[PDB]
């Protein structure tokens, strides 16, 4: 689900620029290692 | 013509150029060096013996 | 049937974000080892007109347009692919900041072997790990050989 | 010899000086007592040599 | 500045490259390439930690090479005290020379003996007083073991050659020492290194300035020094003539 | 130079150099714990003469 969570992340940081990992995790419910490698590829 | 003193604080911004002026002095002295006529050469005079 | 599944799962180029489209485009540029023309982009993203996306891709420093032909080329971190250029860069260094092997592999994938043989030549100041000789931040060998005095003399020196 | 963060040095040397002071004497101004196991305090040389059957 | 200072810096480079670790080489090269530095700037440049930094800094303090400076702006700076550094180097090389020379002198002596049962060495004289009644061999006092000779006579030429080649390796240091003794040394201070400040960063946290204190007498060691183209021209003059007319 | 006024405390020694030589009154006593190393060095720097005066 790489591409879907990628666009979903773009709305999410658009909602809040200081979006934390814990706020990211509850907004995803996904494999976390897959989650973490996606986040750093684009932003913080 | 003023002797420098550590009691004086100076200006830090202007006094950052102190070593730059020093190496300017060295370069200028290097430029100013030239050979001297033996008719008046005190260095040859003191290098007599 | 796998191709049909992939075609069904193929997301249309109208992505949710032009940033996502441009990210996939930069993936397509990076995965190609040649300066690819604008027709390659028109192949990849199925649109013809010049876009804000295309304009920002031109504005990207890492993506260089060719005024001669149109071959968009990826621009790496370092334009050094020879040890002569590497030594010239090291001699051209202005501070003592070291340089990672990863962005040097970018553009010059056969840089790690070059780094290893330069260290065996003692021509560099490499940083290697303690788990293994894994090269890291490097510096120019300003002085002579690192392996200078023999092990017994260095040993009795440490006794000193 | 290793990494010295300059905030263990002071108490480490203070402990060293404290303990050699204790070994020398344990009859000092009453800020420490410096007992061992068990609750009987360690006798130092002054306690070994004090009056009433201490060695003299 | 003076080339003798440059010889001093290259001497330090050679000394560390020949007698110390690569981390020491990197640290001293960086702090000579730059000036007095803060610790976090060093962590930024070398991507290092206090854990790695500790033993190296401690060894450099132990050899009296780099004076450590601390000031409140507390910010910690580091500079090579030149006279204490060269005097430490001179003392260490003198000690090494005397040590190895006396090693060669002692190795020119007869090797001696030992009793391997007690693993205790015995001198030639101790062998003389521990002989048998046969006046042939020597018996131990405790283990009653026949004394076996020490093995250093072949090592005499080996230690001589090690001395010779070590002097050959150390000879550039000797020459630099000779040129230093020819020169006259000015003692390094923190503010002297401030006068030759070499900034690595444009984002350094530390204010590399000296801020003195009045009303203070605090004394410490390590700081002691006891045609067509003509037409437009004429048309330019036409505009200027009209411009001066209204004025 | 100026001397402190030593305050005996615990198992160590602190100084206080009032020193009265600022542009003002210099009300800055250097509350500095004197190192055993510097006491040793300065004791090494005493005259024989001075030992006899002090009764050493």
């Amino acid at each position: 689900p790489k591409k879907e969570i990628l666009d979903y992340l773009f709305k999410l940081f658009d909602e809040y620029d200081y979006w934390s990992l814990k706020g990211l995790k509850e907004r995803t419910r996904q494999p976390e290692a897959h989650l973490k490698e996606c986040l750093d590829k684009v932003a913080t | 013509g003023e002797k420098i003193m550590q009691n004086d604080r100076g200006d830090v911004i202007i006094d950052r150029y102190l070593t730059l002026d020093q190496e300017f002095d060295r370069k200028d002295d290097d430029m100013l060096l030239h050979p001297v006529k033996k008719i008046i050469d005190l260095d040859g005079n003191i290098q007599d013996d | 049937i796998a191709a049909a599944a992939l075609q069904a799962n193929q997301t249309d180029i109208s992505k949710s974000h032009d940033s996502s489209k441009l990210l996939w485009a930069t993936e397509y540029i990076q995965k190609k080892g040649k300066p690819v023309l604008v027709n390659e982009l028109l192949d990849y993203l199925s649109m013809k007109k010049d876009d804000k996306v295309i304009e920002l891709l031109k504005k990207l420093d890492r993506i260089e347009f060719d005024p001669k032909k149109g071959t968009f080329k990826y621009l790496s971190t370092y334009d050094v692919h020879s040890p002569s250029e590497l030594l010239k860069l090291l001699r051209s260094q202005v501070t003592f900041k070291g340089i990672s092997c990863k962005d040097l592999k970018d553009g010059w994938p056969q840089c790690d072997e070059t780094i290893n043989q330069l260290e065996e030549d003692s021509k560099i100041l490499v940083l290697r790990t303690k788990k293994d000789k894994t090269p890291r931040y490097v510096w120019y060998n300003s002085g002579g050989n690192l392996k200078c005095i023999d092990e017994e003399f260095v040993k009795m020196w440490e006794n000193v | 010899h290793n990494g010295a963060p300059h905030h263990a040095i002071e108490e480490a040397e203070s402990l060293l000086q404290f303990h050699v002071a204790t070994y020398m004497d344990n009859d000092i101004a009453g800020q420490p007592q410096a007992l061992q196991k068990s609750g009987r305090p360690v006798k130092s040389i002054r306690a070994r040599l004090k009056g009433k059957e201490g060695r003299i | 500045d003076r080339p003798i200072d440059d010889i001093v810096k290259n001497l330090l480079k050679f000394v560390v490259r020949g007698f110390y670790g690569g981390s020491f080489v990197l640290v001293l090269d960086a702090i000579l390439f730059h000036s007095v530095l803060a610790e976090d700037d060093l962590k930024q440049l070398l991507s290092i930690n206090k854990t790695e930094l500790g033993p190296l800094i401690a060894r450099l303090r132990s050899d009296r090479l780099i004076s450590i400076h601390k000031q409140r702006e507390e910010r910690v700076y580091y500079y090579v005290k030149y006279p204490h550094a060269i005097d430490a180097i001179k003392w260490k090389v003198h000690q090494v020379v005397q040590r190895l020379k006396d090693d060669l002198d002692k190795n020119s002596e007869p090797n001696g003996y030992m009793c391997p049962i007690c693993l205790t060495k015995y001198t030639q004289l101790e062998a003389v007083q521990l002989l048998n009644f046969d006046r042939t061999e020597f018996l131990c006092s405790l283990c009653d073991e026949p004394l076996v000779e020490d093995d250093s006579g072949k090592k005499n030429k080996e230690k001589q050659d090690k001395l010779n080649r070590l002097m050959d390796q150390i000879q550039p240091i000797i020459d630099s020492l000779k040129k230093i003794d020819d020169s006259r040394i000015e003692e390094n201070t923190f503010e002297i290194a401030l006068a030759r400040l070499i900034p690595p960063q444009n984002q350094s946290h530390a204010a590399y300035t000296y801020n003195p204190k009045k009303g203070s007498t605090m004394f410490r060691p390590g700081d002691s020094a006891p045609e067509e183209r003509e037409n437009e021209k004429t048309l330019n003059d036409y505009y200027a003539a009209l411009a001066k007319k209204q004025a | 130079n100026t001397q402190p006024t030593i305050r005996k405390d615990g198992l160590k020694l602190v100084g206080s150099w009032k020193k009265d030589r600022a542009t003002g009154d210099a009300d800055e006593p250097e509350l500095r714990v004197l190192s055993t190393e510097e006491i040793l060095n300065i004791f090494k720097h005493i005259s024989v003469k001075d030992f006899t005066s002090l009764g050493f």
